[PDB]
RNA sequence: UGAAAUACCACCCUGGCGCGGCUGGGGGCCUAACCCUCGGAUGGGGGGACAGCGCUUGGCGGGCAGUUUGACUGGGGCGGUCGCCUCCUAAAAGGUAACGGAGGCGCCCAAAGGUCCCCUCAGGCGGGACGGAAAUCCGCCGGAGAGCGCAAGGGUAGAAGGGGGCCUGACUGCGAGGCCUGCAAGCCGAGCAGGGGCGAAAGCCGGGCCUAGUGAACCGGUGGUCCCGUGUGGAAGGGCCAU
RNA sequence: ACCCGGUGAAAUUGAACUGGCCGUGAAGAUGCGGCCUACCCGUGGCAGGACGAAAAGACCCCGUGGAGCUUUACUGCAGCC
RNA sequence: GUGGAGCCUGGGAGUGAGGGCGCGAGCGAUAACGUCCGCGUCCGAGCGCGGGAACAACCGAGACCGCCAGCUAAGGCCCCC
RNA sequence: GCUGGGGCUAGGAGUGAAAAGCUAACCGAGCCCGGAGAUAGCUGGUUCUCCCCGAAAUGACUUUAGGGUCAGCCUCAGGCG
RNA sequence: GUAGGGAAACCGAGUCCGAACAGGGCGCAGCGGCCGCAAAGUCCGCGGCCGUGGACCCGAAACCGGGC
RNA sequence: UGGUUCGUGGAGCCAUGGGGGAAUCUGGGCGGACCACCGCCUAAGGCUAAGUACUCCGGGUGACCGAUAGCGCACCAGUAC
RNA sequence: GGGGGGAACCUGGGGAACUGAAACAUCUCAGUACCCAGAGGAGAGGAAAGAGAAAUCGACUCCCUGAGUAGCGGCGAGCGA
């Protein structure tokens, strides 16, 4: 039967015009009152997976 | 962190909205913090307040 | 005459009383639902609006059911341990094990932070009322053996130590380029913009001499934003920024 | 039990032309080394060896295996209030 | 320095029980065919070949095939040889 | 007390002067068929030929430790040079 | 497939963060002689590997339903 | 409580075990809590071909088997046992 | 007139567990297996108190597509209009 688009992927993450596939940084969910304005401003931005984890998600994405 | 080392905002006074996230001791500091902070929002150091985290 | 003033009529309160409606709780009684029972039954007797039984509430409940009951380990159990920091092992780059040798963290500081200015230690000898090994004072020697909140190490007086003044950069928007590294994390960061602090200025300031003082996601709380709003306007609910 | 006539199984079996010692070897060797010994093939007997046979060790540990049982483990259900 | 070198993108793995030895340590008892790291090696996968009596990892040496030819390696040259 | 005949009670159920005994020659939950090709991170087994290359037994994390994900190391195709 | 960026409204070779015309993230840009040639892409075949199925074959102890 | 993609969610819709309980078009249900507006539709009675499913049965056809195959059975088989 | 039978198919009333979630309880498996009742050559459904945004469509059934979309989800595994 046709493959399906894993959920929690498709809610987490996008695959770029390239086939990056990209995410927000972590660790700011909370704990954040003595992190420095650095850390949580980083933290605000999105990120590029490393290749091997970012290739696996993509094979959850089949119809993106 | 602690029961006595607390964690609290600071509000900007004229835009009222909570701009930083800091630390104080209730036992040292008993009084409610005011430090003068850049509001983004009024854009410009504005006193800040102690209020409730 | 007091805030308001008088006879007389109303609309309405404080509290309380007697009739009544309507009810909520208790008590007594009744019979006819319902239950038991009686050679006899459209009836008699007994219980009786309880009990039973329906729906719903909360509780007790190994009687029964489904399961869970960690890893390391000189077998396993017992004991110990599990993350983070410092030293050694570590073979003069980095890294490097053992239930190898030793210690620490799970905080703290509204100053113990920024900046300007000033100051310099421990210890030894000699001198000085109460005053001593050691309190404070004077002298000479004294490069750091003292200090630096806490373990250790590195660092450090040409200050990171000590005192004072003004202060909140313990910024907001970002961030060239790197360290480290399986990932995810962790770390350092010049520079530009906004609005500031200190300084005459050069300049410094995006917490703390440094390396521990910590916890991904999910779910949810609160403040803000005003982005979505299930025909439409709202609303519910969510997203986003902060926590 | 043995011998002759009659009938005639079995587990087990990689194949086998299947000695002893001292060594060696995955640490207990017929099978390797060196030596020693030994003509070919049976029958009755003995049980030291072939780590003899049987049984995918039952002890032990391991598997995020199973089941029976327990309780102030967790969660639920019957039953009862 | 042109090598079954290197670098980049992608397809397919397997492995994630190692082991001996030499050197450097720790643990152990300046014990273990002990244990745990480091650098190297070999066996693993070279139980193919020569030497070491025999013998995965010690010495010699990396087996494409054939030869009743030659030279050597370690180790040997009295007989077994 | 023993015994014939005729009956009744069964699977989380019966029955038990109690042994978890017995319920059709293995009962801590009978047997048959079905879900069903349950699941087995374990053990076993995996079949023609030639040619080239050719590993790993480590690190991080892991209810993980004889299982995995990533990295390391092998191999193929394309590119660079 | 021919456009991306953004949680979104939305804008668009840009867009998001931002006060920024700052900086940054993620995006945008064939050969030969008008003809041929190659190509995005896409369709079909073939092969490797992956996902879902019992998914390389054999093997439990068990669990559940209905019967005997 | 069930049904739906909807597992309590902002949870409507359809259905209904308990309680309460209307109206007859100026009535009623619905468009995802709710309200307004704007629309859609007529509950609490019944029936209704065809296009759809299956293959005991008959026929046709196989890059289907060929007696360990193919149905369990080519044969007196759901038989012997 | 009924009763009983019929390989699958069909509707209705009831309704598991292994397993998956690399443990497990919600969740999955699945309204499947299976029991039962009923129908019939089919059965069911069917002529809007529908859909749901089109100023629209126009009973029901069945196939393709929409779409693994929208959503649902210990927002896990997965489920899926
Ligand atoms: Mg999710
Ligand atoms: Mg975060
Ligand atoms: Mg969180
Ligand atoms: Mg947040
Ligand atoms: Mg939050
Ligand atoms: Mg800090
Ligand atoms: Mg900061
Ligand atoms: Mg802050
Ligand atoms: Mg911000
Ligand atoms: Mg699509
Ligand atoms: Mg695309
Ligand atoms: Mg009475
Ligand atoms: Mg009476
Ligand atoms: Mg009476
Ligand atoms: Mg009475
Ligand atoms: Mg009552
Ligand atoms: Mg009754
Ligand atoms: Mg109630
Ligand atoms: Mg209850
Ligand atoms: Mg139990
Ligand atoms: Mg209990
Ligand atoms: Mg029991
Ligand atoms: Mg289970
Ligand atoms: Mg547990
Ligand atoms: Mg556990
Ligand atoms: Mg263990
Ligand atoms: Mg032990
Ligand atoms: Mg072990
Ligand atoms: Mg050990
Ligand atoms: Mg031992
Ligand atoms: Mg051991
Ligand atoms: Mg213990
Ligand atoms: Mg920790
Ligand atoms: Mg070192
Ligand atoms: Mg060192
Ligand atoms: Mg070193
Ligand atoms: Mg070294
Ligand atoms: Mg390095
Ligand atoms: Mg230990
Ligand atoms: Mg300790
Ligand atoms: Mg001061
Ligand atoms: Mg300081
Ligand atoms: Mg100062
Ligand atoms: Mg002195
Ligand atoms: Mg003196
Ligand atoms: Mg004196
Ligand atoms: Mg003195
Ligand atoms: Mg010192
Ligand atoms: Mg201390
Ligand atoms: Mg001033
Ligand atoms: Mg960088
Ligand atoms: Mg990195
Ligand atoms: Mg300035
Ligand atoms: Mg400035
Ligand atoms: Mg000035
Ligand atoms: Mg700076
Ligand atoms: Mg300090
Ligand atoms: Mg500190
Ligand atoms: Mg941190
Ligand atoms: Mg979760
Ligand atoms: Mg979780
Ligand atoms: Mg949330
Ligand atoms: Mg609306
Ligand atoms: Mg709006
Ligand atoms: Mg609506
Ligand atoms: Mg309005
Ligand atoms: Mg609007
Ligand atoms: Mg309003
Ligand atoms: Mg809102
Ligand atoms: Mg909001
Ligand atoms: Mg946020
Ligand atoms: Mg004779
Ligand atoms: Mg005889
Ligand atoms: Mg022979
Ligand atoms: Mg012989
Ligand atoms: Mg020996
Ligand atoms: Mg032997
Ligand atoms: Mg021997
Ligand atoms: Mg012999
Ligand atoms: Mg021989
Ligand atoms: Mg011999
Ligand atoms: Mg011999
Ligand atoms: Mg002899
Ligand atoms: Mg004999
Ligand atoms: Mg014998
Ligand atoms: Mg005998
Ligand atoms: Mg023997
Ligand atoms: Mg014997
Ligand atoms: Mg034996
Ligand atoms: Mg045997
Ligand atoms: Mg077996
Ligand atoms: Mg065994
Ligand atoms: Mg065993
Ligand atoms: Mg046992
Ligand atoms: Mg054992
Ligand atoms: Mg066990
Ligand atoms: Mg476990
Ligand atoms: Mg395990
Ligand atoms: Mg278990
Ligand atoms: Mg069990
Ligand atoms: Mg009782
Ligand atoms: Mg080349
Ligand atoms: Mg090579
Ligand atoms: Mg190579
Ligand atoms: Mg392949
Ligand atoms: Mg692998
Ligand atoms: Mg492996
Ligand atoms: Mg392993
Ligand atoms: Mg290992
Ligand atoms: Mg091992
Ligand atoms: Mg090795
Ligand atoms: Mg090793
Ligand atoms: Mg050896
Ligand atoms: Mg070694
Ligand atoms: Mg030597
Ligand atoms: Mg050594
Ligand atoms: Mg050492
Ligand atoms: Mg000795
Ligand atoms: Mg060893
Ligand atoms: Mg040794
Ligand atoms: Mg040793
Ligand atoms: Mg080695
Ligand atoms: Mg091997
Ligand atoms: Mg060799
Ligand atoms: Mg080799
Ligand atoms: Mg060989
Ligand atoms: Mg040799
Ligand atoms: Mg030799
Ligand atoms: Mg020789
Ligand atoms: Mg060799
Ligand atoms: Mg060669
Ligand atoms: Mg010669
Ligand atoms: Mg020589
Ligand atoms: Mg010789
Ligand atoms: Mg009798
Ligand atoms: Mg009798
Ligand atoms: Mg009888
Ligand atoms: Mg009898
Ligand atoms: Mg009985
Ligand atoms: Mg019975
Ligand atoms: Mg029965
Ligand atoms: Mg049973
Ligand atoms: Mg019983
Ligand atoms: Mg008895
Ligand atoms: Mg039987
Ligand atoms: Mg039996
Ligand atoms: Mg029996
Ligand atoms: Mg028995
Ligand atoms: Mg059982
Ligand atoms: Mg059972
Ligand atoms: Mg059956
Ligand atoms: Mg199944
Ligand atoms: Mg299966
Ligand atoms: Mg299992
Ligand atoms: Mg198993
Ligand atoms: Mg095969
Ligand atoms: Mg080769
Ligand atoms: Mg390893
Ligand atoms: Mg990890
Ligand atoms: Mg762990
Ligand atoms: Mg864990
Ligand atoms: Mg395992
Ligand atoms: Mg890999
Ligand atoms: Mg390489
Ligand atoms: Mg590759
Ligand atoms: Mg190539
Ligand atoms: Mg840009
Ligand atoms: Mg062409
Ligand atoms: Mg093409
Ligand atoms: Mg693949
Ligand atoms: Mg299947
Ligand atoms: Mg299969
Ligand atoms: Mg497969
Ligand atoms: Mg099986
Ligand atoms: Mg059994
Ligand atoms: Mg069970
Ligand atoms: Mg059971
Ligand atoms: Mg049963
Ligand atoms: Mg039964
Ligand atoms: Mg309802
Ligand atoms: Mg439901
Ligand atoms: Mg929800
Ligand atoms: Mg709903
Ligand atoms: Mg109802
Ligand atoms: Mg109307
Ligand atoms: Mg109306
Ligand atoms: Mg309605
Ligand atoms: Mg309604
Ligand atoms: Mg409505
Ligand atoms: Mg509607
Ligand atoms: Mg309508
Ligand atoms: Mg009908
Ligand atoms: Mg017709
Ligand atoms: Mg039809
Ligand atoms: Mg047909
Ligand atoms: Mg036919
Ligand atoms: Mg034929
Ligand atoms: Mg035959
Ligand atoms: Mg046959
Ligand atoms: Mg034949
Ligand atoms: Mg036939
Ligand atoms: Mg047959
Ligand atoms: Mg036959
Ligand atoms: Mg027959
Ligand atoms: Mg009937
Ligand atoms: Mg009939
Ligand atoms: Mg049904
Ligand atoms: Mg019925
Ligand atoms: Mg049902
Ligand atoms: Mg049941
Ligand atoms: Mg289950
Ligand atoms: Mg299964
Ligand atoms: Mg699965
Ligand atoms: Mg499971
Ligand atoms: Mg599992
Ligand atoms: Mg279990
Ligand atoms: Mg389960
Ligand atoms: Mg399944
Ligand atoms: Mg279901
Ligand atoms: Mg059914
Ligand atoms: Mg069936
Ligand atoms: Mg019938
Ligand atoms: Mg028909
Ligand atoms: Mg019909
Ligand atoms: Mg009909
Ligand atoms: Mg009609
Ligand atoms: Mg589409
Ligand atoms: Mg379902
Ligand atoms: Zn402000």
């Amino acid at each position: 039967p046709k493959m399906k688009t894993h959920k929690g992927a498709k809610k987490r993450v996008k695959i770029t015009a390239s086939g990056k596939v990209v995410a927000m940084k972590t660790g700011k969910r909370h704990l954040n009152w003595q992190k420095s304005g650095k850390e949580i401003r980083q933290k605000g931005r999105k990120f590029v997976l490393a290749k091997p984890e970012a290739e696996r998600i993509k094979l959850l994405l089949p119809y993106e | 962190a602690s029961e006595v080392r607390i964690k609290l905002l600071l509000e900007c006074t004229e835009c009222k909205r909570r701009n930083y996230a800091t630390e104080k001791n209730k036992r040292n500091t008993p009084n409610k913090l005011e430090l003068r902070k850049y509001c983004p929002w009024c854009r410009k150091h504005t006193v800040h307040r102690e209020v409730k985290i």
